[PDB]
């Protein structure tokens, strides 16, 4: 079976893929990240995430956490500092509910006084959970260092902020950017018309964001912790555009992250190259990022205290001979060979798949087959490869580290 | 890496990276 | 009567000013700010300043705080980023015994384990007292941004720190640097033998730090306040230079602070000029801070949102013009005046008078008196007065800000 | 201002600028 792909008159994307497959699945990807976030309603987005379960008009949020339960589905949603996804599951015999459910949570939210509230000190402790895993601020500060006005807003809501949020400050929200013109309600396991019945009956309805002026800067975590986290990039570039499949590709053959459980990463330029020298503990990888307007590229750190620079001074030197011309084909040709396969696998699963159909259909207005893709991986050129690390090397420096910082050095030590 | 978020009504909230 | 001044074989100053005073007072400047805390030992300092009251060789922490209160005297500890003050008062009729409180504090601290352990949680507070006064987290993140290794150092102490403080690392600090090679047992209300005899039989006794290495950097807070703070600077020079004395004059000709109660501050060249095309409240000021080693110069806004660029565009172009020569004379003979005076008046008071006998004394090594002091202000050159502000404008520049910063530009943006 | 510490014994702890 093969993929529709249509588009109606308000600009409202759909697909469908009927496979045959027991477990349907929607997804409605929309624009509505944190970088449409201005100054005044920063985290509102991290508020809006957890809005789902709560009361509409069809609906209160009493019979949607029932309904769902009982014919076995779920209710999720992924969002980043652009999109904003409500995913879901199902069984194939209860769309025809769950649909309803779901349209009631975007194109008809109450968002009553009260149910806010209790819903506000939620966020202290998911704000919390993340930071157990001490990359989600080191990461947000580059953001917030790196760019200035619109994807320097983090996913997740400042402290003060909590407390304080309006409702009203949803419904301007809403009213401004849930928009039938720049939405996509993605389908799977289910058939194209009941979509483009129901779009058509609820959605058929009606900002806009600034663009992400890279700055160049760097912030500081002295936070007491044992090790050390450190990242440094340069500007990238956007997607769709092939200068971004020569950094894709120049990922794996920096640092591609392990491939092999347990494994000593031979093949990593530069995992290898700390290698040594270093005789204790330590990890490095690379850090790609790629938004539709811009985007980032660099490497991300682990070390202890003393050894931040003894580390980061490999790397540095390291993607500097790789913009040097020192380099082969093999190790192109095969790192093109991950970078063909995380593709592949990462929409192995309907999930991972379904994060791609959608993420293209928001930025480009086609889906581009996994085929087209390997082909724009075999036409990359080893003068793209390198540039790349021009760039890089070259360009502007955002930083930012998390730990010890009493022997990690700035940029200009490098 | 570029980290998303995710939470839910049954699935346990994560950090995919 | 007139003011002894000696110095022993081990380093100690000494000094003493029997004015035939009713009230006896007495300081201990010693050179152990914030800087000397490496990265381990931050927020030591914060602890240490509390540490006063605690237990003793000599005496319990229960005695001391008893004792002084029979008398009626006090125990105060100024701090800084170099100094270390532990003063007192008392009535001359009972020196000798709060004097035999004092060294017992510093020269046999015991710090034992558990009476620390009440005390920690007690910063908490007084981080947080300070923290009602936005100032002094704004001014923190210059130290913090502009420069890097030691003076960065904040007073105050991390959140996370807290909680885990050791005892060992502060007999590490004290018996590093609690050194009769850089202290000053200065007096006043009091005779000078006294003072001899004392130190010869208590401090007779035995680290460095590195040195202030400028960067040139941003940190911003967006912490919801209604209003705006904000600090602009450059690269000063230290105290005793000559060099200084045109910065000090200059922070008059430029912003004072406001000499008449409840005055339109019309004599001050910044607040005049943003006094045109503004029409709501705002205030401002210069910022002079002259270390040892190093210093900064600046200005410190104080507006609302939309208006931060429109009022330190207002700074940033005024001192220019006082770059560019558009200067007069007057204004720099009226701003002698001014530094003329503050001088004078600081001093006026036996505290603040002491706070300068000794500050000189550990840095210096000589009292200046007052008279030499105003023959370098009249000795000051209006090529000096100019630049300085041109190491300003030409200088790197380091900034901070707080508040709500959706309108507050950058560096580059000015 | 150029900030500066102080505490005590008897006087309220607090902040010269």
């Amino acid at each position: 079976q093969d993929l529709e792909f249509t588009r109606l008159p308000n600009g409202l994307v759909i697909a469908s893929l009927e496979n045959y497959a027991p477990a349907s699945r929607i997804g409605l990807f929309i624009k509505a990240g944190s970088r449409y976030e201005n100054s005044n309603n920063l985290g509102t987005s991290h508020l809006l995430r957890l809005a789902s379960s709560l009361t509409t008009k069809g609906a209160s949020s009493f019979k949607i956490t029932r309904g769902i339960e009982a014919v076995g589905g779920k209710l999720s949603v992924t969002s980043t500092r652009e999109n904003m996804a409500y995913t879901v599951e199902c069984l194939r015999d209860d769309v025809d509910i769950l649909m309803e459910f779901l349209l009631n949570v975007t194109t008809a939210p109450e968002f009553r006084r009260w149910e806010v509230a209790a819903l506000q000190p939620q966020l202290r402790i998911d704000k919390a959970v993340a930071l157990q895993n001490p990359q989600a601020h080191v990461i947000e500060n580059l953001h917030a260092a790196a760019y200035r006005n619109a994807l320097a807003n983090s996913l997740y809501c400042p402290d003060y902020r909590i407390g304080k949020v309006t409702p009203v400050e949803l419904h301007d929200y809403v009213q401004n950017h849930f928009t039938s013109a720049r939405m996509a309600l993605i389908g799977l396991g289910v058939s194209h018309p009941v979509l483009k019945q129901v779009a058509e009956q609820f959605l058929n309805i009606r900002l806009s964001g600034a663009k992400a002026k890279y700055h160049g800067g760097e912030i500081r975590e002295q936070n007491g912790d044992s090790l050390v986290h450190a990242a440094l990039v340069a500007e990238s570039a956007a997607i769709g555009s092939a200068e971004a499949n020569a950094f894709s590709v120049l990922q794996h053959v920096l640092g591609a992250g392990p491939h092999v459980k347990r494994g000593s990463n031979a093949t990593s330029s530069l995992y290898q190259a700390v290698a040594k020298g270093v005789h204790e503990p330590f990890d490095v990888s690379a850090f790609n990022a790629s938004y539709s307007d811009s985007g980032l590229f660099g490497f991300y750190t682990i070390s202890q205290a003393a050894s931040a620079g003894d580390v980061i001074k490999a790397a540095y030197n390291q993607v500097k001979t790789i913009a040097q011309g020192n380099l082969s084909n093999p190790d192109v040709q095969a790192a093109k060979n991950k970078l063909k396969a995380g593709y592949l696998m990462s929409v192995e699963s309907s999930e991972g798949f379904l994060d791609e159909v959608g993420s293209q259909a928001l930025a480009a207005g086609s889906y581009t087959p996994p085929s087209t893709v390997l082909q724009q991986i075999d036409a990359v050129a080893d003068a793209d490869v390198i540039n790349a690390a021009k760039k890089f090397v070259s360009g502007r420096k955002s930083m930012a580290a998390s730990g010890n910082l009493g022997h990690t050095p700035f940029i200009d030590e490098l | 890496r570029p980290v998303v978020a995710s939470v839910s009504l049954n699935v346990p909230a994560s950090v995919r990276y």
